[PDB]
RNA sequence: GCUCGCCGGAAGACCAAGGGUUCCUGUCCAACGUUAAUCGGGGCAGGGUGAGUCGACCCCUAAGGCGAGGCCGAAAGGCGUAGUCGAUGGGAAACAGGUUAAUAUUCCUGUACUUGGUGUUACUGCGAAGGGGGGACGGAGAAGGCUAUGUUGGCCGGGCGACGGUUGUCCCGGUUUAAGCGUGUAGGCUGGUUUUCCAGGCAAAUCCGGAAAAUCAAGGCUGAGGCGUGAUGACGAGGCACUACGGUGCUGAAGCAACAAAUGCCCUGCUUCCAGGAAAAGCCUCUAAGCAUCAGGUAACAUCAAAUCGUACCCCAAACCGACACAGGUGGUCAGGUAGAGAAUACCAAGGCGCUUGAGAGAACUCGGGUGAAGGAACUAGGCAAAAUGGUGCCGUAACUUCGGGAGAAGGCACGCUGAUAUGUAGGUGAGGUCCCUCGCGGAUGGAGCUGAAAUCAGUCGAAGAUACCAGCUGGCUGCAACUGUUUAUUAAAAACACAGCACUGUGCAAACACGAAAGUGGACGUAUACGGUGUGACGCCUGCCCGGUGCCGGAAGGUUAAU
RNA sequence: AGGACCGAACCGACUAAUGUUGAAAAAUUAGCGGAUGACUUGUGGCUGGGGGUGAAAGGCCAAUCAAACCGGGAGAUAGCU
């Protein structure tokens, strides 16, 4: 549910919450965390390599099953959680034997209901079989790219990727980007829309509220100097160039796909 | 005002001492010239 | 046990002092100049054979030098160590 | 020595960092000290730092560093696994009194505590590099219970007043006491217990996790403070004595209650919010190989051990960083009275100072202030600077608006003291007494005593009652930027940057991109509701035409065209 | 509840005066802004010079910055004084 904000303040003004009353208002699951330490966008040799990352509040990290290998046994929802890693709620599941694990939570999953992976599973929100088990035309997420390599496609909030062929070995598939690629028939997927698809309503309001996220301001490249960028100069507003990033590659249009590699399982690009 | 200089031993060794020069081969040249001047104190190392 | 070599080489002197004399008429401790490496335990065991007197605590603390300056050439004494020695009731020393 | 003045949320006290003998005593006055100096942080000589509990070391890890092999690289070397380092965080335990010229939670007196050794005696599943638990964690807010501490009364000791009065509802001073041990309270959390079973916890497991069934609602965990003991002690105003006038010795009364009360404690709580809040060991527990009556395990008692290093002194400063005995800078802890919302501010206590040139004179001029006739911005680039406003309560308050604001708009009234209501009210606190009780740190009842606003009425004083310090000038029009924020350390704080938002574009994951000859790493333990780049810059209404040029994207028939 | 309000600590530096061989190689005095947050601070760490870092002033990188410092080529070169 969004709620808009009350005007008590300036930066209150456009504050939109996303409130979800579902969500556990308690601690995290304990042996499921372990430490998440910061980066600041610097590798090993210390230097930035990605701008604008540092600060924010601090994060555990959730332990999330996305290999989902535990086939055959059942497994009861307990509660729904928050999770600061990623954008998707997370749902703590329990199975029969007595095993807890994190899988991302899909659209319609809510507490107590059950789920089961395996080939021999159901299909309903949250199960999670091979795709060659799973009927053509259908909305699946936390996709995998190799079988028992883990889900790697749509995992944020809102996102889904429809099975929209089959070709033997392999499916393809229409990805949220719009682009459809080719993926082996038995790489896992895990059936229904993933959950938070109101992630995207949220408005920060504030310049600190994006400080709060771990994200430094940008400065735009034509307020430099043209030392610092190639935008940078002037006297007055001045842009006589065309538009590139810090390092003098085109931005506005020119693409940067270079993986020879792979270009046998794109179908189509995106649109 | 504050001044350049804040000192702290533990800062001090750690930046130039003796174990923090010998472990480098540049730290090493650095001792193997005061030698060849041939300086009452080699390091900073008390 | 303690070499008995060693117990030979503990101690260097006795120190005079304003509060050795005091030490020594009202807490019966005698105030001793040691060996800079010695232990609590070495002084105990040296005491209690080389004076025979019966030791019940020995406490030391390291005296540290201080610097002076002969003519214009400026110098530094020696660190050294400093134990009281607490003899037992009844057990009187020289 | 007596006065005077100054600080007193510090200009007092305790440390860390840093310094390194500046500490204490004797002695010296050349140099050093912005003067003299008998003095000194100066010279010279001597003295001074005492720990099982404080701190370090040590056990443990964070960021990070190093890194066997390894991978990579002309060489140097780079990265990193197992590891091993690395506090600023986790990990056993001591308080009170006394004492030195100088140290004390270290010495002494008193009373404790902890962890290891060995050794007997009783007891017998012990065992890890493994499993589990615990350690173990955020911001804000709300009270409640307390204590530190203060005030008043009582109590004890002293006093009866240089000048009117002062045997009293008078004045002065004291009224202190710990750790530990016992009690388990306010209060917080929690359903217990037994059996059966179990694709989980890499194997195992009695443990944890999960299923059952049965039974009991009441056990457990945490917990400030209080009370008792510690304590027939210690301390204690004063006296009594000697006096090197510094002191030293001796003796010692009362040692209670009420009320107020923290930013400290319960509280690592509780409530709530989203931005979702270290690790590892100690500690607890489970078994694995192993061990089989041995080892080990806990239990009591006895005994032994607890090393080494630091401990002086300054530490918002004359001792540290500033070349100086420099209006600078410097983290933590302690927090008395009166007024006050207050850690503001005024004056004070404890305590510490008068800032290492003075003495006169009382010109111009400069510096920092005070007051000013009449006028009141005529000054000036410009009300720069000054002056003025200033508190609380109540009344009242416009355009406009995103309905929150504007707004403390503006403007005004009241304000002291005394008495009465009421010899102190409402309220707070809450004793005896009585009742009840699973009996106690209990529950009612009960109101003594203490504390105590605020208001009305009456009176009264001054020129003036928010009387000092303290403490908004206000309104009208308009440019720009939405805002809070940011910036040229040292001439520019702005309309510049940032910003939430918006859009374009790249990017399918071994992502684009970035740092790297490379290995790799960041992006990200993320996955198109994601990430990078670029422009614009809340919000409202909107964002028109041009693809010729320059880019970018798509095309692949022809022309042209490299090595070969 | 709040990048909410008033206001000390604390952080900052808008205006004026002083000072300008200063008490001070940027400070004092009287005002001033922020003051639960994009806050501030201790300790320790990491990034290195055509490199870092930068809510972007060509700012900052040990009183030095349109390319730090130190040593070396080195007695660079100087139709100039
Ligand atoms: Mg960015
Ligand atoms: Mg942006
Ligand atoms: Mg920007
Ligand atoms: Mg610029
Ligand atoms: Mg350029
Ligand atoms: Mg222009
Ligand atoms: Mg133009
Ligand atoms: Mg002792
Ligand atoms: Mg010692
Ligand atoms: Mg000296
Ligand atoms: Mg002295
Ligand atoms: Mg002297
Ligand atoms: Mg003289
Ligand atoms: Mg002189
Ligand atoms: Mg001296
Ligand atoms: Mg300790
Ligand atoms: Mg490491
Ligand atoms: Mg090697
Ligand atoms: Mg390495
Ligand atoms: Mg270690
Ligand atoms: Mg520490
Ligand atoms: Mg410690
Ligand atoms: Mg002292
Ligand atoms: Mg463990
Ligand atoms: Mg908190
Ligand atoms: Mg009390
Ligand atoms: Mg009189
Ligand atoms: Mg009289
Ligand atoms: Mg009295
Ligand atoms: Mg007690
Ligand atoms: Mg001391
Ligand atoms: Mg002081
Ligand atoms: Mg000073
Ligand atoms: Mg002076
Ligand atoms: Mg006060
Ligand atoms: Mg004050
Ligand atoms: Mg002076
Ligand atoms: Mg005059
Ligand atoms: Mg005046
Ligand atoms: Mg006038
Ligand atoms: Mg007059
Ligand atoms: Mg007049
Ligand atoms: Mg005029
Ligand atoms: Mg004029
Ligand atoms: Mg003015
Ligand atoms: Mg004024
Ligand atoms: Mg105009
Ligand atoms: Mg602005
Ligand atoms: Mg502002
Ligand atoms: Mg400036
Ligand atoms: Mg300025
Ligand atoms: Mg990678
Ligand atoms: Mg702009
Ligand atoms: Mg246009
Ligand atoms: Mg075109
Ligand atoms: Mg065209
Ligand atoms: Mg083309
Ligand atoms: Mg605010
Ligand atoms: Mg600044
Ligand atoms: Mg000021
Ligand atoms: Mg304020
Ligand atoms: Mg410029
Ligand atoms: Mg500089
Ligand atoms: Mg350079
Ligand atoms: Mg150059
Ligand atoms: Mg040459
Ligand atoms: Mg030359």
């Amino acid at each position: 549910a969004v709620v808009k904000c009350k005007p008590t303040s300036p930066g209150r003004r456009h504050v939109v919450k996303v409130v979800n009353p579902e969500l556990h208002k308690g601690k995290p699951f304990a042996p499921l965390l372990e430490k998440n330490s910061k980066s600041g966008g610097r590798n090993n040799n210390g230097r930035i390599t990605t701008r604008h990352i540092g600060g924010g509040h601090k994060q555990a990290y959730r332990i999330v099953d996305f290999k989902r290998n535990k086939d055959g046994i059942p497994a009861v929802v307990e509660r729904l959680e928050y999770d600061p890693n990623r954008s998707a709620n997370i749902a703590l599941v329990l199975y029969k034997d007595g095993e807890r694990r994190y899988i991302l939570a899909p659209k319609g999953l809510k507490a107590g209901d059950q789920i089961q992976s395996g080939v021999d599973a159901a299909i309903k929100p949250g199960n999670t079989l091979p795709m060659r088990n799973i009927p053509v035309g259908s909305t699946v997420h936390n996709v995998e790219m190799k079988p028992g390599k883990g889900g790697q496609l749509a995992r944020s909030a809102g996102t889904y990727v429809q099975i929209v062929a089959r070709d033997g070995a392999y499916v393809t598939l229409r990805l949220r980007s719009g682009e459809m690629r080719k993926v082996e028939a038995d790489c896992r997927a895990t059936l229904g829309e993933v959950g938070n698809a109101e992630h995207m309503l949220r408005v920060l309001g504030k310049a600190g509220a994006a400080r709060w996220r771990g994200v430094r301001p940008t400065v735009r490249g034509t307020a430099m100097n043209p030392v610092d960028h190639p935008h940078g100069g002037g006297e007055g507003r001045n842009f006589g160039k065309h538009p590139v990033t810090p390092w003098g590659v085109q931005t506005k249009g020119k693409k940067t796909r270079s993986n020879k590699r792979t270009d046998k399982f794109i179908v189509r690009r995106r649109s | 005002m504050k001044r350049t200089f804040q000192p702290s031993v533990l800062k001090r060794n750690r930046s130039h001492g003796f174990r923090a020069r010998m472990a480098t081969k540049n730290g090493r040249q650095v001792l193997a010239r005061r030698r060849a001047k041939g300086r009452a104190r080699l390091t900073v190392s008390k | 046990m303690i070499r008995e070599e060693r117990l030979l080489k503990v101690l260097r002197a006795p120190h005079v002092s304003e509060k050795a004399s005091t030490a020594m008429e009202k807490s019966n401790t005698i105030v001793l100049k040691v060996a800079k490496d010695a232990t609590k335990a070495e002084i105990k065991a040296a005491v209690q054979k080389l004076f025979e007197v019966e030791v019940e605590v020995v406490n030391t603390l390291v005296v540290k030098g201080k610097v002076k300056r002969h003519g214009q050439r400026i110098g530094r004494r020696s660190d050294w160590k400093k134990a009281y020695v607490t003899l037992k009731e009844g057990q009187n020393l020289d």
